[PDB]
């Protein structure tokens, strides 16, 4: 191909990382070349033109060129194997030249297309063979098949469906041309049945120090522990403060470190040792651990 | 409240277990639908 | 007693190396340190290890480092923010502080072979895979490929482990497909929410043989010129010989997202020597708008639609130019590289970014304060220009207003704008600072710069002040950090930094001091600075021609590609027409866009200064906590606070 | 061509020969070929301790300074290259002394000026600082500074800047003309009457190199 090149480089590097080098150009070029310009795509059996520059980029010569468009199989024209279909033109120096032919592409597919050049009292020459793809006549169809609800909870009775899909009828599809199938397939978001918790606006105030005789520590610490857990769970420690829960915790700490000293030794406890044993105390405090 | 919220109830219970029987039936696709898959779509192409 | 001290940043990224400096400060012995990080909330114990001694011989000073793993139990909550707790023990004394975490791993760049692709094509497409550091790392990476409305039509997963970060992967696309805009998104196993993106075109093409290109004179508008806005046309083959054809241009004006065209604005005009012009005059474009009033039209934007086909009429090519400003003014000035907090009493330096109306830098235009017209200076390379004032101790705000003086213009062509600074607020109103300064030049690997540190109290304090306490924030992670020592009456000290590779694309410079004064209260006061560093490669990679002669080779002719580089580094190639970019140039990767994305990823949202001490270390990305109670604000949002505007 | 030991030239040419006691001073460092022509890129550091390290600019100037002790002793300042690859016989060196400022009646107070080191070219601007040392019974009585530039053997501009009490540091920035090249002194200087009530002029001086091109 005749063009400047635009390289990409990217390095990698264990230790200098990565690194995106400048693009570098490559101008590729010869002084008399073709330039055979097809459409992407041609109706197949209906006449086209094809464009071919020859370009001549002498300072002060012009040049004569014989142009020929092969003969193809594929292609009915004028080239024969008998009979060739060749011009001579002149091209000015610093000036292209576009040859004008006509073809009629015969079979489907992508087939090849070859042209050739050669310029008088000079041996330089070009020829280019490219290939175009010949599509028989038609459009694209994007139609839907079905749209519809699976719940096998709901159909099909019982936690079991069954369903089918047929294929389309497509009577208007063209003679031996791929048709794909694109299944989809997408399940139901469903959200909510969620109340909204306390704000934790007004939660700020039941960090309480633990203090006191040992059901009296208990009092102190009760909205202490309960807190902490509530705004885990309800996540807003964003709004009241993250400092607090660390804080909180030495309280927390504070309460169990004066709770085990009001302790009986049989494991039990009151709000003295000196006290008797209580048994609701001691089922609180299970609660509360 | 506290037990309201921690395992808070929620509108999913996606469990689906759904099967393609294919016209070329070598095998049968097979997928799940979950929760992390909600949104998630799933697409195959056939070429007839 | 002597005071404990950990910093950090703001927010920890998993699956990445985290910096951890520890200090104290007054300090008399040896003191050892053991280190533990924990979950948030509970306890279930994460990282155990590392501990050190702070030594009186190292100034109490031990930075120790730690990596963060991931799990199912860490990547189980997607989509909502989750914390985690940092424990390090000073001797008997534990200092504890709740950190914010990014689910956030590393980056993905993913480079395709061409930007639009033909049914029926192959796409080659390679994906690099770096951490944080832009090093290759070897993670799982999810990657997908969409359609226009967004369905997934194929699927990878593969790892990059022992293949140096690079993934090489190809995919057909089938003739049966619907054009237009195509989507690639990959994402890695461990961060499922930072989702990367790049996309490309699917068009029924062939390449054409030339380019044109669109050049406006000026790439805004101003109103009142009565010639109007002079559009130049250069067209030339992709060789690089010159387009003799015809051009038929026409243009139109955008309004926010809808484009509406102007009809008569059309003009026919030969394109020779490679070359034609077109002006759209005044009086068409107000024939145009059916508005009369030429104050409507500020704000809004211009476009030019260009069709050239060359004189053997066998080609065509469709340019575009788009989003030429309609202003009254050449040029916007930004506040932007400037701190919004001033020092009281003490100088301040401002850094004015000044851009063109599409948005790049202005070069050497002379801008002024607007109190006094003395005060002028003429902006850099970049575009930033050096002001600054002498401040008075005003503990009100001081509204700084700066204003363009370029000759020439006129008063109406003038940029001005207008902000409001605020004051430091020292501990207990002391009136104690620290204030830093710095050279503003375009910093190069390599060079040194010189910090400069004044110190500002009353002299029965000062000497207390036997040292300064420096960290080096660059992409978010702690990157050198020490102590520059003081003697008693050197209220400034200069601290010489050598730039390396590392500090690309931007830096900030923290500094503070302590001690205990006033009544005998702890004080902490700091101050922060925002540095720009010249984009340019870590490494440095060059493609030229080996040869060095045979100016444009013959279709086919074997040529030598000369590559230098770093050592032990692996390079990928592609080679493309041009054409394909006249097509379609978006979407192309560039180091310059790493380094913009790097920046993006930023977690520091302020060029320095702050409203206290706790406010320079949270505009800057830092946590700060002591063992005598001093803290830095609490930060629950990974993003920036977003400005007024 | 020099047959030598040693790649380098290490000059003390730029750098002044006094020292401001108990301020830090500024060194800049001249380093050539062999030939004489400036070496482009070469690291230098200070004999005493080797964390000052820094590389010459295009003009083949370094900056280092230190961080002085109010010594009345000279001050010697020895600066050696620590360019990799290079062994220490091919490392280049230099060594002077430096002498320390006497104020009048040995007061004490001192003027110390400090600017960017970057290659001028005539339309940038240059902030000037400058920094004001003496007792705080005598900082409410200077009100001023007073400045000259000396360019191409006669005075180019000269002025008065203003001061007030607290604000020890002041910046003063000064744009380059093509009236500045090749070369150029500032100078300033304060004066009051302290200590016993005996006049005191308290000066300092820098010479600024500019880009030599056409004006
Ligand atoms: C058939 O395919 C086309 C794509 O070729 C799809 O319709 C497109 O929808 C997008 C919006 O997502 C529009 O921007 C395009 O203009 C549409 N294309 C058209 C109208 O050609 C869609 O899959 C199918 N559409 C129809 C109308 O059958
Ligand atoms: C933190 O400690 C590490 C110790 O591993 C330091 O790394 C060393 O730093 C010294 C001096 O900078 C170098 O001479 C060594 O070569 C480094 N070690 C290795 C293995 O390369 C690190 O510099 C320290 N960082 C801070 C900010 O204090
Ligand atoms: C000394 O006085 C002369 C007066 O002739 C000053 O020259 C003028 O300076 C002002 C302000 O710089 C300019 O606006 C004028 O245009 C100058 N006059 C002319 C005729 O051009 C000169 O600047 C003064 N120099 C000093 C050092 O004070």
């Amino acid at each position: 191909s005749i063009t400047t090149w635009e390289i990409l480089a990217v390095s990698m590097s264990d230790k200098k990382g990565i690194c995106v080098a400048d693009p570098f150009e490559v101008t590729v070029m010869q002084d008399f070349f073709i330039d055979l310009r097809l459409p992407y795509s041609v109706v197949r059996n209906e006449q086209v033109e094809i464009r071919a520059v020859l370009y001549n980029y002498r300072q002060n010569q012009e040049l004569k060129v014989r142009v020929e468009l092969l003969h193809n199989p594929a292609f009915c024209s004028l080239a024969t194997t008998k009979r060739r279909h060749q011009q001579t033109v002149t091209i000015p120096p610093k000036s292209s030249l576009s040859v004008p032919y006509v073809i009629v592409p015969l079979k489907t597919g992508l087939q090849e297309v070859e042209v050739k050049a050669a310029v008088y009292h000079h041996f330089i020459s070009d020829g280019v063979r490219k290939s175009l793809k010949v599509v028989p006549e038609g459009i694209r169809m994007n139609k839907t098949v079905a749209v519809r609800t699976l719940d096998p909870e709901r159909l099909g009775r019982e936690g079991v469906q069954k369903e089918d899909i047929p294929p389309a009828d497509l009577s208007d599809q063209v003679p031996d041309t791929e048709s794909e199938t694109r299944i989809l397939l997408q399940g139901t978001p469903v959200a909510q049945m969620t109340e909204d918790a306390v704000d934790a606006e007004r939660l700020k105030h039941l960090i309480v120090t633990p203090s006191g005789c040992g059901e009296q520590n208990m009092i102190g610490m009760t909205p202490t522990v309960i807190a902490v857990h509530y705004l885990d769970e309800t996540e807003q420690w964003e709004k009241f403060g993250l400092e607090k829960r660390q804080g909180a915790l030495e309280l927390i700490k504070k309460g169990y470190t004066q709770q085990l000293a009001f302790r009986q030794p049989s494991s039990a406890f009151a709000a003295f040792v000196k006290r008797a044993p209580s048994t609701w105390l001691t089922a609180y405090v299970v609660k509360v651990f | 409240l506290a037990q309201y919220q921690k395992d808070a109830p929620d509108h999913q219970e996606l469990n689906l277990d759904v099967s393609l029987q294919l016209p070329s039936r070598s095998s049968k696709i097979t997928h799940r639908i979950h929760w992390e898959s909600a949104s998630l779509l799933r697409s195959e192409e056939t070429k007839e | 007693s002597p005071m404990y001290s950990i910093i950090t940043p703001n927010i920890l990224r998993l699956e990445s190396e985290e910096t951890m400096v520890l200090e104290a400060h007054d300090a008399q012995g040896d003191v050892p340190v053991t280190v533990t990080v924990h979950d948030f909330p509970g306890k279930k114990l994460v990282l155990s290890s590392e501990k050190t001694v702070l030594t009186p011989a190292t100034n109490h000073m031990g930075n120790v480092t730690f990596t963060i793993p991931a799990n199912r139990e860490f990547k189980s909550e997607k989509g909502r923010n989750k914390f985690v707790t940092v424990q390090a023990t000073f001797g008997t004394q534990v200092v504890e502080k709740v950190v914010l975490v990014s689910l956030q791993s590393g980056y993905l760049f993913i480079q395709t072979d061409k930007t639009i692709y033909t049914p029926g094509s192959t796409v080659l497409y390679r994906i690099f895979t770096v951490n944080h550091k832009l090093l290759p790392v070897g993670r799982t990476v999810m990657v997908n490929i969409e359609n226009p409305e967004g369905i997934p039509v194929k699927q990878d997963s593969l790892s990059s482990q022992n293949q140096l970060g690079v993934l090489p992967l190809s995919w057909d696309i089938p003739e049966l497909v619907n054009m237009g805009q195509w989507k690639i998104r990959a994402y890695y196993e461990n961060s499922p929410q930072q989702v990367f993106s790049t996309e490309f075109e699917v068009k029924e093409y062939v390449l054409p043989s030339f380019e044109v290109i669109v050049e406006p004179t000026e790439k805004f508008y101003y109103i009142y010129n009565e010639k109007g806005l002079e559009v130049t046309i250069t067209a030339r083959f992709l060789y690089g010989k010159k387009v003799e054809g015809t051009a038929f241009v026409i243009f139109g004006i955008q309004d926010g997202e809808q484009r509406i065209s102007l009809p008569e604005s059309l003009k026919r005009i030969p394109i020779e020597d490679g070359s034609g012009e077109v002006v759209l005059s005044r009086k068409v474009l107000l024939d145009g708008v059916q508005n009369p009033r030429a104050e409507d039209l500020v704000g809004k934007s211009l476009y030019v639609s260009a069709t050239v086909i060359l004189h053997s009429g066998s080609d065509m090519v469709q340019a575009e130019r788009s989003g030429i400003p309609i202003v009254t003014s050449p040029y916007q000035i930004h506040f932007t590289k400037t701190p919004k907090y001033f020092k009281p009493g003490m100088p301040f330096d401002l850094m004015v970014f000044v851009t063109n109306p599409d948005g790049s830098p202005a070069y050497r235009v002379p801008v002024a304060v607007q109190g006094e017209d003395t005060v002028q200076s003429l902006t850099q390379g970049d575009g930033v220009a050096k002001l600054s004032i002498n401040t008075h101790p005003s503990q009100k705000p001081l509204s700084i207003t700066v204003r363009t003086k370029k000759q020439e213009l006129s008063e109406a062509e003038q940029a001005t704008r207008t902000m409001q600074a605020l004051p430091y607020s020292t501990v207990g109103n002391s009136n104690n600072y620290l204030h830093l300064s710095v050279l503003r030049t375009e910093l190069r690997p390599g060079e040194t710069l010189n910090v400069n540190f004044l110190l500002r109290m009353d002299r029965a304090h000062e000497a207390k002040i036997r040292y300064y306490t420096y960290l080096i924030m660059n992409k978010g992670r702690l990157l050198k950090a020490g102590r520059q020592v003081r003697e008693p009456g050197q209220d400034l000290v200069v601290l010489p930094l050598s730039i390396t590779t590392d500090f690309i694309p931007s830096f900030r410079l923290v500094a503070y001091y302590t001690l205990i004064g006033a009544s005998g209260q702890r004080e902490v006061v700091a101050d922060s600075v925002w540095v720009d560093v010249k984009d340019s490669c870590v490494g440095s990679l060059v493609v030229k021609s080996g040869q060095s002669e045979d100016r444009q080779p013959v279709p086919g002719q074997q040529m030598t590609l000369k590559i230098e580089g770093d050592h032990g580094a692996r390079v990928v190639l592609v080679a493309v027409d041009k054409g394909v970019f006249v097509l379609n140039k978006k979407n192309k990767l560039t180091q310059s866009k790493i380094w913009d994305v790097v920046e993006k990823a930023d977690i520091g949202c302020t060029p320095g200064s702050g409203k206290d001490y706790a406010g320079v270390f949270s505009d800057a990305g830092l946590t700060f906590t002591s063992s005598s109670g001093q803290q830095t604000a609490q930060r629950a949002e990974l993003q920036c606070p977003q400005p007024a505007a």
